[PDB]
């Protein structure tokens, strides 16, 4: 029980990673590729996660 | 049911299709010298200075910046007043910048010519003719109006009911301009930031000035703030800050010097009065709604193309439009053609046009033209 | 039930449309290009292969250009594409219209052909010469030496299904259709909007034959009055952009216009005049005939009692649409639900006219006195 | 002192601007081209009488 509780705050380790930024996709395109413009600055063409 | 299933059947062929099928040197050597390749963002010098240089750059945004010449540069060859790339990492002008080309400006110039002669053009030889020396004849010979001492009005506005052909005319003029011609896209000089749209009138000036005798047809005035309210909400206060930057660079301080001025407007009485005030723009070429000589060579005109009888009396089609504009005249001739093709007679006779002259004006709802009324005869 | 055999084709469909490199020289490209690539305009273009490209942060380095499929492409105001962090352009430009264009485009008509709009077949004849027939056939045009009339306008009373017209048209048609409202110009900022109007033809030109319909023009051009309290509205300004594409300058290609507006005398006259508009279609209220079809074609697909006269109720009551027709014969089926029939007796049908038309009163004294 | 000066106007984040106002505690605020106000508790290399605000 101890240890499910610690590694609960093992866990929280994970909130030290930088959030990604939001975007709304314009369009997507084959291989890969979508365009989408980021919130403050422009355009940007990404490569999707396999997720 | 069993249709349905059919195409039904049909997708399920198509899924089982798409499922079986499932079952330079530039980017070889070159790269690896290009990744390390730094990159000279562009920036503008303001100043130089004795003994160091120090020029200080504005980036266009960033900041002044104090940046020595670039170890490998000329510095005779980096100038005051001229655009320059500066490396972020070497803080220095690695390479000089030529000046900005301002392409959206350059767009605008027509390049093309329009294939359109003042013979098609017709039953304005009045208007054409005031045109073509405020137009054409300055430009092409100077000489008779210097023998006279009498400069050339270097403006236009050509104004009338819709449909008349003022823009026809200015394509014609634009055929035979031998001068540069700068069709302005009104809705191109209204531009998100402030004032952003009035930088833009002075380049457009500034194009206008660095080539030898040019005409700038700014059609639909009324779009580049052709009106000066200026109310206290100042919705318009850019646009009109716009429309105040092109009164000042056409006539004031030094005016346009080889530019002629063509502006067509539908609505004259909106224009604002600082720009129908002449010296802006001189001459005030009205078009007007054609007479039966004019109506009569539109038709023929129009006609010209179509396949018709050799009898056909244009002069009683024309009487039977009273007051038409060539638009109008040309819609008739359209209209006579497209009845031939619905009886699918390859050639059109007297009739088909005067039932195309009932349908363009009488039938539309102009009233006057149908008449009901036994009133007058 | 042969309801499952059309559902199933549906959800095969959209299957089918979910289910629609090189050994070295793609990876050296996936190599060259950056994991993130920003697209940006190109501000001008330099032999030596670094050209200066504008960016939203404006940093315009000469950056080379290295595309394997073609690097000859590059033109003044085209959207290059950058590594984010070297800023070189990375291959052929991103070509992609503004996304609010992309929404315009239509590629499936709800509606079937010319067969469900009964009695408007004088109009349906002016839409076709104008709109279908240039293309079907182009040689009759060019023999008679006629050019295509390319512009419509659709005026009418609430409910004569003008935009009916319309979606029989998209049904029909080799031309892309873009579907756009006159009142879908708001745009907020100044500017923006009349250089969406440009945006709009621009990709009707891109797309060769194309059928622009405009619904409710009303709102983006009326009467092109002056500011008066100075509000200026800049819709004047947005409509002037439109009256340009029709026939400003230069040519219109092949692009044909149709506009709908319920009333027309408010719109104003150099957008309503010929080379904007070469065609007028007029669709008045239903008379007795076009009635009697229109009436025919909703009834068609629902249970029809013998003792029901269709003729009884177009004759009695004159003034009512074609839409009206369709209420009363939705209004009719629910009436018989309520006594449990879904037979639809006469009786329904008379009592069904009467709750559609309670909204309409219309006259004065205009009795007596003539 | 004077390289480092040299190297600093030479930097690209020298940012030369005005002097938004001359404060005493001998103090300056400057706002840059870039639009951001700096308080400096030192006035600065140059001497604080022979800058103006
Ligand atoms: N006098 C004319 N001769 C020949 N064609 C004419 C004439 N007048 C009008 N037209 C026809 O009308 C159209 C020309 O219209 P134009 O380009 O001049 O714009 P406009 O309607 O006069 O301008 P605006 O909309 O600003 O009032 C073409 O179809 C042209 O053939």
């Amino acid at each position: 029980l101890n240890a499910k509780v610690r590694l609960l705050r093992e866990e929280l380790q994970l909130l030290q990673e930088q959030g990604s930024y939001v975007g709304e996709v314009v369009r997507a395109m084959d291989k890969k590729k979508v365009l989408v413009k980021v919130h403050p600055e422009g355009k940007f063409v990404v490569d999707v996660d396999k997720n | 049911d069993d249709i349905q299933q059919l195409l039904k059947k049909i997708n399920e062929l198509t899924g089982i299709k798409e499922s079986d099928t499932g079952l330079l040197a530039a980017d070889k050597q070159t790269l690896q010298s290009e990744q390390p390749l730094q990159v000279a963002r562009c920036t503008k010098i303001i100043n130089a200075d004795s003994e160091d240089p120090k020029y200080i750059i504005n980036v266009k945004q960033f900041a002044k910046f104090v940046v020595d010449l670039s170890d490998q540069v000329a510095p005779t060859d980096i100038e005051e007043g001229m655009r320059v790339g500066v490396d972020r990492n070497k803080y220095q002008i690695h390479i000089p910048l030529p000046p900005k080309i301002d392409p959206t400006v350059t767009m605008m110039q027509v390049e093309e010519k329009p294939d359109v002669t003042y013979s098609d053009v017709g039953g304005c030889k009045e208007q054409i003719e005031k045109l073509r020396e405020v137009v054409e004849t300055p430009l092409l010979h100077p000489e008779r109006f210097v023998n006279l001492g009498i400069e050339p009005p270097k403006g236009v506005l050509l104004f009338g009911p819709p449909g008349t052909g003022k823009t026809l005319c200015a394509r014609a003029v634009a055929n035979r301009t031998d001068a540069c011609f700068i069709r302005v896209i009104g809705s191109e000089l209204v531009q998100k930031y402030v004032g952003e749209g009035a930088r833009m009138v002075r380049e457009l000036f500034e194009m206008a000035r660095t080539k030898k005798a040019c005409l700038i047809f700014f059609d639909e005035i009324d779009a580049i703030g052709g009106a000066r309210f200026d109310d206290g909400a100042g919705g318009d206060n850019e646009v009109q800050r716009t429309m105040l930057e092109l009164i000042n660079q056409l006539d004031g301080f030094d005016p346009r010097g080889n530019i002629k001025v063509l502006m067509a407007t539908n609505r004259p009485d909106t224009l604002d009065p600082a720009l129908m005030r002449p010296g802006r723009l001189d001459r005030k070429i009205e078009f007007s709604l054609p007479d039966l000589e004019g109506r009569t060579h539109i038709f023929k005109i129009h006609a010209r193309s179509m396949s018709v009888e050799r009898d056909i009396r244009f002069e009683l089609l024309a009487r039977l439009c009273p007051n038409s504009t060539g638009a109008e005249i040309r819609s008739v001739c359209t209209e006579a053609g497209m009845f031939a093709i619905r009886a699918r007679r390859k050639i059109a006779t007297e009739k088909d046009f005067l039932e195309a002259v009932n349908k363009v004006i009488k039938s539309y709802a102009k009233f006057s033209a149908t008449p009901r009324y036994m009133t007058y005869n | 039930l042969e309801r499952i055999k059309d559902y199933l084709l549906m959800e095969e469909e959209f299957i089918r449309n979910q289910e629609q490199k090189q050994e070295e020289e793609r990876s050296k490209v996936d190599d060259l290009r950056g994991t993130p690539m920003s697209v940006g305009t190109l501000e001008e273009i330099i032999d030596d292969n670094h050209a200066i490209v504008s960016t939203s942060v404006g940093s315009e380095h000469y950056v080379s250009i290295l595309s394997f499929v073609d690097k000859d492409l590059l033109e003044p105001g085209c959207s290059v594409l950058l590594n984010h962090k070297v800023h070189a352009v990375i291959g052929v430009l991103m070509d992609d219209t503004d996304p609010l264009v992309t929404v315009m485009k239509v590629e499936k008509a709800p509606q079937e052909t010319y067969a469900d709009i009964g009695g408007l077949d004088n109009q349906i004849q002016e839409i076709k010469e104008s709109v279908e027939l240039p293309l079907t056939h182009p040689e009759y045009y060019e023999e008679m030496g006629i050019k295509p009339p390319k512009g419509v306008i659709l005026y009418g009373p609430p409910g004569t299904g003008k935009t009916l017209l319309a979606k029989a048209v998209a049904n029909q048609t080799s031309a892309t259709f873009l579907r756009v409202v006159g009142s879908e110009l708001i745009q907020k900022y100044l500017g923006d909007g009349p250089k969406l109007v440009r945006e709009l033809f621009r990709v009707a030109e891109e797309h060769a034959p194309s059928i622009v319909f405009i619904d409710e023009i009303d709102a983006i051009g009326t009467k092109r009055y002056d500011s008066n309290s100075g509000g200026e509205r800049e819709i004047q300004r947005t409509m002037l952009e439109l009256l340009n594409q029709l026939d400003g300058f230069d040519s219109r290609g092949d692009v044909k216009v149709i506009m709908a507006t319920n009333r027309i005398e408010t719109l104003d006259p150099a957008l309503i005049r010929p080379g904007r508009i070469d065609r007028k279609i007029e669709f008045p209220l239903p008379d007795e005939k076009t009635k009697k079809r229109i009436f025919q074609i909703h009834t068609s697909r629902m249970t029809l009692a013998d003792d029901v006269t269709l003729d009884d109720l177009i004759m009695a009551k004159d003034d009512l649409s074609g839409a009206d027709i369709k209420a009363i014969c939705t209004e009719a089926g629910l009436m018989a639900l309520r006594e449990r029939r879904m037979k639809v007796t006469n009786e329904d049908f008379k009592k069904s006219k009467e709750n559609v038309l309670y909204k309409k009163q219309e006259g004065t004294p205009e009795g007596l006195y003539l | 002192e004077n390289s480092e000066k040299i190297k600093v106007n030479k930097t690209l984040p020298y940012l030369v601007s005005n002097v938004i106002e001359l404060l005493d505690v001998k103090c300056a605020v400057i706002k840059t081209s870039t639009r951001q106000t700096y308080f400096l508790p030192v006035i600065g290399l140059v001497d604080a009488e022979k800058l103006k605000p």
